[PDB]
DNA sequence: ACGTCCCGGAAGAGATTCA
DNA sequence: TGAATCTCTTCCAGCACACATCGGGACGT
RNA sequence: GCGAUGUGUG
């Protein structure tokens, strides 16, 4: 949904927002995963397992 | 169609000169009639100034010359 | 710890994934850095910055346009620009920068017909603010004037 | 800055020469100001406002 | 703010130096459609004449 | 319609002349009604009507009445302009001093009186007296005399015997005073007396004098008595929100004035007592001297709550008055602004801008254009029809937008490439959009930065717009020859990626039958970007005049590569890209294609560049992660040996061998080292990671990393950032010039602890502070020098001589810095350079050293041409263009107009701004690095010293005793390739005229300690080293032993200030050790805050230090420090310690010596001998009694004065100083500047000069007046039978040489007003126009470019 | 209320050091 | 007896925006 | 449609 500039990094020395961009696509990726279990319903032994 | 002026400073070594030159140029054609001396493709008077002069049939003899020749007249 | 998370995800451990591009639909290269980041809007907006004058009103002391926006002031010419121009060879532009777009207003009414009028051509005069600062320089004891040409 | 006393310095630009001086403020919290500062020749004047 | 998928690349230099470019499902979802309310005043005064 | 503008003092005849009625009431308007009050300061018989011919009276409200009075309120029906242009005046009952003269300091009426500004102060403000033509009594003239001295002389002398007080007084002693013999009897007392003090006083009395007769001036007009108001329309009276009228500070001083001037007229008419009227006269005095300037004396009067009000003088000075804000830069219409983004559609000379600014700035073209079409025949219809934006105007705008360049803008303009035009193009939107190559010249990222459009309206402002200001004319810096649209940060590295090759992709090797088909294989896909291949590529040339010889090949190279071949322009050899193209070498690519296809090709290459590189960028695809930042591993030992470093310094500090400052030093050192350490093992680390295999076993290669290459490329950043990212991101600045001495150990792919983050936070907040403040000081400067070096026009095509500056490569010790051919391109050869095959003359002496003659150069191995220079440019009243030699930004030469001052002055000025707001985002880091400590020669070759006066210690080597000395490594063909600076008492390897090899270290010293190392041996005893008052006396606990510490002047009282501690070699006998050849002893001085760590008695050998001083080094060498040596020398302040120099050549001699001073007697062979001067006899000296001197030469060391480098040796030697000196400041910034415009700076600088002997001319002998005058004057004397007028030149900073200037309207414009007004009034100065910002300020052409042959056309007429 | 007032830098000029 | 050097006083300290509040009280009819 | 202060932008 956006496109940011990579060369902006190294130079504005501010390593933080990628690790933020990593963490977050982490967090989604497990938003994702539940949002799977929740939609196929899945006995919800399941999700709290998960 | 016009860029760059690099052929009128060649043909006009000041490239000050230039300004000057076209400007009247462009006058004789906007104010008092004098169509052009070049097929003009719809573009603005300044544009044919620089233009007629790339050609190299303008300059500021030929303006001196044919001023003095129509007020004699 | 985030490495982990990850891969408690079905996400690459990386955390770079391959993209294919809108238009061409064949691969990139090298695989590049998608996330999600927490963006934020600024109230610097373009509908409130963008603004534009072309003849408006006058300030009242030295006939020059006003300075602002809620007032439809135009810019401010500053002293480097004229610096700039004065740099380049232009000298008409600063002629009329400072004398007929701004100041000399006998100068800028002529201006505003030969334009509607199709006449593209300056008429200078003198600009008001100097004319000012003679009075003011006259008004101390000092003696400032226009010798004869 | 808070009320009180303050022995401050000064050192180098002064006199041109290195000599330090030590000019000692009393500041009280609503009046007139006090100060004792030194001279280039030993000298302890006082100065007030 | 909102959080957006964002993914770090060059892309056809619509992002030369810092200009972050966005695809039309953000405008679309009205995910920054912010409001403003705006206070607008009108005197009214008696004076001479 | 007019010239030169005369300036004067003003006559009460001349106000009356003015002036249209008198003010009486101090009573403005009525604000119930809205009438103005009769005859007050917003009168209407005085100041004209209120309305456009109406009368106040209303009996008369036609045109057909024009200029006709009423008769009932009597005001002239005419317009209401005339209340702008009339004036009006009061009649001030008691004369009044005018603060202005009163107090300019130098006080006029002061040094007209000749008589203290405290006396005449005291007399002015009514609490003293003085005699006003005395007679026969006791007293004098100009005596004071107190209230109680005029109380018993009025009891003693009741006579005709006169004193008053206060203005009459002082205007009775003015107006009683003859000049025109004043000025003949002080000049007899200048013929009479000789000191230097009385000298210079009555000089500049005389000066006054004289200058007051020449104008037609009377000193009884310093002293009003008529003041004039200004007009009401200058300054009126605004409305609120309400029917309240807030304060106006004019009306508020004249309010006052008037009050005070009519209560002491009611006090003049009722014989009132002595002791009112004379405090009233005081109160009206102030209050006039409040009114003309506020503040020059001393509480200011308030007005709100607690702010002074605005006077006149300020209406003038300051950063806000009409010079610095209404007649620089004034608010301009037709104009606008909004935001940018990028677009990289667009062609490279034009711009888009949205619809609506559009539509709203070429409003008045469309009514001409609607109204001319037909579809509205009023004006009125033409404005309902663009504001209801129907759907005519849009085809209407497009036809009077088509061909119609504008001015885009960046809020701090610097160099002009801060304006540019650009053909508009209409967008929808609201953002201006700026093509991508142009942000490197208007320092715009699109984090938000804002343009500003402006329209040329008329016919000839246009074509300036499109033949001076274009975007295409405009490719290369007016500061450098190089570029100034090289592609910046995506496209490089699209380049640096399409451009390059891995060992094994697909389709290695494979042959390829053109670019073409190379182009096809990547699209289809079925060959990587960049695997090597061979294809058959057709590079054309130029050998001969327009020929273009068509050669075709089977280059090896990359697939990418050929790709991008398919783009390069004819002309240009294909081994212009078979390299890696970082910036570097894109920008090269750029500068040969403009030197070699002029500019057209060059603009569409430039375009292909951007367009290509951003496609293949894009499908590169180089994203940065986490990941691909490796932390190296040796990391971790480095960082653990600085630590046992800092660990053993520590425990020497703690066993007292070392002092506070030098155990200080020693451990930044050792910190900054392991940092460069670790640098070096990431860069290797990251640069060749990648081994991959190759279709054999394994092969390493260049990685392709992605933060490599974007560091790599150049595209963002470097070594520094990366370096900050990967290894440790070493040490942190304070906000001023200190280092901390506990560095950061640790990047930020680690974390970091509180501690580490809190020491960052000292740094970047050093960062953001330097950068507000030094751009205050940067800004102030740049704006100085383009005030000194404006008056600058190029006006001839050759003057015709032959002086030259010499120039020579320039090297600091490693490679040669800027070499021949980066200095000497592009200027006029002065004389012709021989081949050294001497008698060939290799270059006429009026060649353009273009690239050709570069070349020839080089071949030829050349290293000193002598060229034409502009600071010995023989025309008058400019340069001319030969001796400009090349201009910039073009290839051919100066063409004549274009002002070289203002480009100048911008392009030394500005990189000192643009670095200054830069400075932080680097981060904290420190710029420091050590000194080396030893010089390791790099290549075979031979020794070459210079100013070396060595000695042989007892080991056995060889150590220097001169200050200056610099070492030289000459190759094995004669040319000089190295050059080092020898500090003192360094230990030399090998003598001099030895041949050394590589890696064979020649010098040695200690890099924190200036030792005190002697040349005699002997015993020693010190001399005049009393405890406590001088030295001070430590002793180590730990070896029982002592030391000593001398002390500076910061502690010795007055039982020492008169001493001078110092070591003095005996011999064993008791007896003085002279220097051989020498008769002074063997004495040498101790500096203030030095170790001697000997003990007495003990016997040394020749070249032992004595005496350690710690060095005490600088903190930080960024651009925060830089900077103000640049202000110092265009200023040219006199340094601390001034070596004094040579003044006549000959052999020397001592004298009488004094207390603390010794006489040196410079003897010529036979001229006048008898010079002398004094020596403060506690300097070294570096001349024996015996030896000879010549002028220029040193007597002392130290830092070199530019006033007696001028007077001494040369304007050429002066000027090489200068340029040397500032070009070290701006390339240890890493900053190109080329040498011509400081050498312009030089110029306007040193333009005043002072006369010797008038000879048959007019010039008075202590006269200084500026020297083209003196030229063009002695120049025709010359030319008659005459003798002509010696003079000496002077070197005026910068800020002097403005102001000292023959026009004033430039100098009342810049830094102060109230001097250059006063002082120009006294004098009369009639000033012409004559320059460039004095023809601004009055608003009329610029005798600069088109305006230049205008200015040739008035000059003819007139 | 209506109306009518109340900090580096430098250059001048003490003044103190040479005689 | 005069020429250095210490004291105090004037004058300057980057550019261009955008927006907000707020504008003097004290007494005879 | 003036000047002050203030906050915030490039
Ligand atoms: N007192 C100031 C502050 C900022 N600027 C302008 O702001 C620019 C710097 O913008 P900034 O965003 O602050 O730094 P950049 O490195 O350019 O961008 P970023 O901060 O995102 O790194 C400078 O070139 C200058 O034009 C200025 O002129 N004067
Ligand atoms: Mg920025
Ligand atoms: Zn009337
Ligand atoms: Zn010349």
């Amino acid at each position: 949904d956006i496109v940011l500039n990579p060369l902006g990094v190294p130079s504005r020395m501010n390593i933080g927002q990628i690790l933020e961009t990593h963490l977050g696509m982490a967090a989604k990726g497990i938003g994702d995963k539940i949002n799977a279990m929740l939609k196929q319903q899945q006995e919800v032994a399941k999700l709290r397992e998960f | 169609a016009r860029v760059t002026v690099q052929d009128a400073v060649e043909k006009i070594g000041n490239r000050f000169d230039l300004v000057l030159v076209a400007a009247r140029r462009a006058r004789q054609m906007q104010v008092g009639g004098k169509d052009p001396l070049v097929p003009e493709e719809n573009d603005k008077t300044t544009v044919i100034a620089l233009r007629e002069i790339e050609e190299g049939l303008i300059n500021n003899q030929i303006l001196d010359v044919r001023e003095r020749q129509e007020q004699q007249e | 710890e985030i490495k982990e998370l990850l891969k408690l995800g079905d996400l690459p451990t990386s955390g770079q994934i391959r993209l294919y591009d809108g238009r061409t639909g064949e691969q990139f290269e090298r695989p590049v850095t998608v996330g999600y980041m927490y963006m934020l809007k600024l109230n610097h907006l373009v509908d409130d910055k963008m603004h534009a004058r072309s003849t408006g009103s006058y300030s009242l002391v030295t006939q020059q346009p006003l300075g602002g926006k809620a007032q439809f002031g135009g810019q401010r010419f500053g002293e480097m620009e004229v610096w700039a121009l004065e740099a380049y060879g232009a000298a008409y532009t600063l002629q009329e920068m400072l004398t007929v777009k701004s100041d000399d207003v006998n100068g800028r009414t002529k201006m505003y017909k030969n334009i509607v009028d199709g006449n593209h051509q300056m008429e200078p005069g003198m600009p008001e603010s100097f004319n000012v600062l003679l009075k003011e320089i006259r008004s101390l004891g000092i003696n400032i004037e226009l010798e004869d040409e | 800055r808070s009320p009180g006393v303050f022995f401050d310095s000064d050192k180098g630009k002064t006199h041109s020469s290195g000599k330090v001086l030590y000019n000692a403020r009393i500041i009280p919290y609503r009046g007139s100001w006090l100060d004792f500062e030194f001279d280039p020749k030993d000298n302890l004047f006082v100065r007030i406002d | 703010g909102q959080n957006m998928r964002v993914a770090f690349m060059p892309w056809n230099g619509y992002n030369f130096e810092d200009s972050i470019l966005v695809s039309e499902r953000v405008v679309q979802e009205d995910r920054f459609t912010t409001i403003h309310i705006q206070e607008l005043a009108c005197v009214s005064r008696d004076t001479k004449l | 319609e007019f010239d030169a503008i005369k300036i004067a003092l003003a006559s009460p005849d001349m106000i009356r002349s003015w002036s249209f009625g008198e003010v009486k009431k101090p009573e403005t308007i009525n604000y119930r009604t809205f009438k103005p009050e009769r005859d007050g300061l917003f009168c209407a018989r005085i100041f004209g009507p209120v309305k456009d011919y109406e009368c106040l009276c209303g009996k008369y409200k036609r045109l057909k009445h024009r200029g006709v009075i009423c008769e009932k309120c009597g005001v002239e029906v005419t317009q209401t302009k005339v209340r702008r242009e009339r004036m009006g005046h009061i009649e001030l009952a008691s004369p009044t001093a005018h603060i202005w003269f009163l107090k300019s300091l130098p006080s006029r009426i002061g040094l007209l009186l000749d008589m203290p500004l405290r006396d005449i102060e005291r007399v002015l403000y009514f609490e003293s007296y003085v005699v006003i033509e005395g007679g026969m009594t006791n007293l004098e003239r100009q005596q004071i005399l107190t209230e109680e001295q005029y109380l018993d002389a009025l009891e003693e002398f009741g006579d005709e015997f006169d004193a008053k007080m206060g203005a009459e007084a002082i205007q009775a002693l003015l107006k009683s005073m003859d000049l025109e013999q004043e000025c003949e009897q002080l000049r007899e007392e200048l013929n009479e007396t000789n000191s230097e003090t009385k000298r210079k006083k009555l000089t500049k009395r005389i000066k006054l004098l004289e200058a007051f007769v020449q104008s037609g001036n009377k000193p009884e007009w310093m002293i009003l008595t008529v003041l004039p108001v200004l007009p009401p329309d200058l300054r009126p009276l605004v409305p609120l929100d309400g029917g309240r009228f807030a304060t106006s500070d004019l009306n508020d001083l004249y309010r006052r004035v008037i009050n005070r001037n009519n209560r002491l007229k009611r006090l003049l008419d009722l014989a009132a007592p002595d002791i009112i009227v004379r405090n009233e006269k005081r109160m009206l005095q102030e209050a006039v001297d409040a009114l003309l300037d506020n503040g020059r004396r001393g509480r200011a009067i308030t007005g709100s709550n607690k702010r002074p009000l605005k006077s006149l003088a300020d209406m003038i000075k300051g950063k806000q008055g009409r010079f610095r804000q209404n007649l620089l830069g004034k608010r301009v219409d037709y104009s606008g602004r909004s935001v940018i983004t990028v677009g990289p559609y667009l062609r490279l000379h034009q711009c888009g801008l949205p619809k609506k600014m559009a539509l709203e700035l070429f409003k008045p073209f469309i009514y001409g254009k609607l109204e001319l079409r037909g579809l509205a025949t009023t004006i009125k219809a033409a404005k309902k029809m663009v504001e209801r934006e129907e759907a005519v105007v849009w085809d209407i705008l497009d036809e009077v937008i088509r061909e119609h360049p504008v001015l885009l803008n960046r809020a701090p303009t610097l160099h002009r490439l801060g304006i540019q035009a650009f053909e508009p193009v209409l967008i929808e939107g609201k953002a201006i959009q700026l093509h991508p190559l142009v942000c490197a010249a208007y320092n715009a990222d699109f984090d938000g930065d804002q343009m500003a459009v402006h329209v040329p309206l008329t016919l000839e402002a246009q074509l300036e717009a499109r033949a001076l200001m274009m975007s295409t004319n405009n490719i290369l810096s007016p500061a450098n020859g190089e570029p100034i649209i090289v592609p910046s940060q995506d496209v490089v590295l699209g380049l640096y990626y399409m451009t390059r090759d891995c060992v094994n992709a697909k389709g290695e090797g494979m042959v390829l039958t053109g670019p073409k088909e190379a182009e096809r294989l990547y699209r289809s896909g079925l060959a990587s970007l960049h695997a090597r291949v061979k294809v058959r590529i057709t590079e054309y040339e130029k050998d001969a005049n327009g020929e273009l010889v068509a050669k075709t090949s089977l280059k090896d190279t990359t697939v990418g590569r050929a790709i991008l071949w398919m783009i390069v322009p004819k002309g240009l050899p294909y081994s212009i890209v078979n390299q890696a193209l970082g910036k570097k070498a894109i920008s090269k690519m750029l500068n040969t294609c403009y030197r070699i296809l002029g500019l057209k090709p060059t603009v569409i290459f430039a375009d292909q560049i951007m367009y290509t590189g951003f496609a293949y960028a894009a499908r590169s695809g180089a994203s940065v992660g986490i990941d691909d930042m490796v932390i190296p591993e040796k990391k971790h030992e480095i960082i653990s040996e600085a630590e046992a470093e800092v660990a053993e310094i520590q425990e020497q500090f703690q066993s007292g061998l070392v002092t506070a400052g030098e155990r200080y030093n020693k451990v930044i050192d050792i910190w900054a080292a392991a940092n460069d350490r670790v640098s070096k093992a990431m860069m290797d680390n990251l640069q060749t990671e990648t081994v991959i295999n190759r279709d054999g076993q394994e092969e390493k290669q260049v990685s392709f990393n992605s933060i490599y290459m974007m560091a790599d490329s150049g595209a963002r950043g470097s070594a520094a950032q990366i370096r900050q990212l990967a290894g440790m991101r070493g040490l942190m600045a304070k906000p001023d010039g200190s280092i901390i001495e506990t560095p950061i150990t640790a990047n930020f792919r680690e974390g970091l602890n509180v501690l580490q983050y809190f020491i960052s936070t000292h740094g970047a907040r050093k960062g953001l502070a330097d950068t507000a403040l030094k751009t205050a000081n940067s800004g102030y400067l740049t704006r100085r020098l383009v005030d000194v070096a404006q008056d600058l026009v190029v006006t001839e095509d050759d003057c015709g001589t032959h002086e030259g500056i010499m120039m020579t490569p320039v090297i600091e010790g490693g490679d040669v810095k800027e070499p021949l051919r980066d200095r000497v391109l592009g200027r006029v050869t002065a004389e012709d350079v021989l081949k050294p095959g001497t008698a060939d003359i290799l270059v006429p002496r009026n060649t353009l050293l273009h690239e050709q003659w570069c070349d020839l150069l080089e071949e030829n191995s050349v290293d000193a041409v002598k060229v034409r220079s502009v600071v010995s440019c023989d025309t008058d009243f400019g340069v001319c263009a030969h001796c400009y030699g090349r201009d910039l930004a073009r290839g051919h030469i100066i063409n004549k107009g274009e002002a070289i001052g203002v480009i100048a002055a911008q392009s030394i000025g500005e990189p000192g701004t643009q670095l200054t707001m830069r400075t932080f985002h680097i981060g904290g880091a420190a710029s420091r690095a050590a000194a080396e400590s030893s010089i390791q020669v790099k290549n075979k070759g031979s020794i070459k010293l210079s100013n070396v006066k060595s000695v042989v210690n007892s080991s056995g080597k060889l150590v220097i005793t001169s200050r200056n000395t610099e070492l030289k490594l000459i190759d094995e063909f004669g040319r000089t390739k190295e050059s080092y600076k020898v500090p003192y008492g360094a230990v030399l390897a090998k003598g001099d005229g030895e041949q050394v090899a590589g890696g064979e270290t020649v010098a040695n010293w200690d890099p924190h300690t200036m030792p005190v190392i002697t040349e005699v041996s002997g015993f020693v005893r010190f001399t005049d080293m009393i405890d406590g008052q001088t030295i001070t006396r430590q002793t180590d606990e730990l070896t029982g032993l002592s030391s000593l510490v001398v002390l500076d002047s910061a502690e010795r009282t007055a039982g020492g200030k008169d001493l001078r501690p110092a070591l003095k070699i005996v011999d064993a006998q008791g007896n003085d050790v002279l220097i051989p050849g020498t008769d002074m002893p063997a004495q040498y001085f101790l500096p203030g805050k030095a170790i001697v760590q000997l003990e007495d008695g003990v016997q040394i050998s020749s070249g032992d230090t004595l005496a350690r001083i710690p060095q005490e080094s600088g903190g930080t060498k960024d651009i925060t420090g830089g900077l103000p040596r640049v202000a110092d020398l265009f200023e040219a302040r006199r340094p601390k310690e001034p070596a004094i120099l040579a003044e006549i050549s000959g052999i020397v001699s001592f004298g009488k010596e004094t207390k603390g001073k010794r006489r040196l007697v410079i003897t010529p062979v036979d001229g006048s001998d008898p010079y002398e001067e004094m020596i403060p006899k506690w300097r070294q000296l570096n001349v024996f009694e015996g030896e000879r001197v010549e002028r220029g030469d040193v007597i002392s060391d130290g830092p070199e004065a530019p006033h007696d480098i001028l007077r001494l040796r040369g304007v050429h030697a002066v000027t090489r100083y200068i340029v040397n000196e500032v070009q070290d400041v701006y390339r240890l910034q890493g900053v190109k500047i080329n040498d011509k415009h400081i050498e312009v700076i030089v110029r306007q600088m040193l333009r005043k000069a002072t006369i010797v002997n008038a000879g048959s001319s007019d010039f008075l002998e202590g006269e200084q007046v500026e020297y083209s005058r003196v030229k063009i004057a002695n120049r025709e004397l010359e030319a008659n039978g005459k003798v002509g007028a010696t003079y000496s030149r002077d070197l005026l900073g910068i800020t002097k040489a403005s102001l000292a200037t023959e026009s004033f309207i430039s100098a009342a414009s810049f830094q102060e007003t109230t001097r250059v007004l006063t002082e120009a009034a006294v004098a009369g100065k009639r000033d012409e126009l004559r320059g460039l910002k004095e023809n601004v300020i009055v608003g009329r052409l610029i005798p600069a470019g088109t305006g230049y042959a205008y200015h040739q056309d008035r000059m003819r007429r007139r």
